[PDB]
This record gives C-alpha cells, sequence and structure tokens, in this order.
C-alpha cells in the first residue's frame, strides 16, 4: 500500500 | 514517464503521469508542513482518498 514518508522537512509525502 | 505537480487544494500537491488517456497516474501526494501536522496529513488523506481513487487511477498494493 501506499506508505508515508516524514524524512523531509519541507513535506509529508505519501508514496503510493 | 514524465511527471508533473498540480495543487488539489492549498498545501496539497499531488504528483502525475500520463497512462491510458482515462484517469492520470497517482504517483505521491506532499502536504506542505507550513499547513499540516503529520495528524492532520493522515486525517486528509483518511477524508479524500475516497475521491482520490475516483479521480485518479490509484495503484492499491
Amino acid at each position: 500500500g501506499p506508505k508515508w514518508v516524514k524524512t523531509d522537512s519541507d513535506f509529508i509525502v505519501l508514496e503510493i | 514517464e514524465k511527471e508533473w505537480v498540480e495543487q488539489d487544494e492549498p498545501g496539497v500537491y499531488i504528483t502525475l503521469t500520463a497512462l491510458a488517456g482515462g484517469a492520470r497516474d497517482l504517483k505521491r501526494v506532499r502536504f506542505s508542513r507550513k499547513r499540516f501536522s503529520e495528524i492532520q496529513a493522515e486525517q486528509w488523506w483518511a477524508d479524500n482518498r475516497g475521491r482520490m481513487y475516483e479521480q485518479y487511477n490509484v495503484r492499491m498494493v
């Protein structure tokens, strides 16, 4: 499934 | 396949590609940390994913 990536300081990313 | 970004709403940016002449392929959703906590971003996805599944092509697994 989609994964949350929280390592960037400008954006929260939901990576499909 | 070249990717581009669209603003779904302020602070919410979707990355898309062309696919089969129908719904565009969703690669990722980016939430501005100026506007979203991680909790709010997870709530946004819960509230909006149903619409996203119909407006875009979203690989489910």
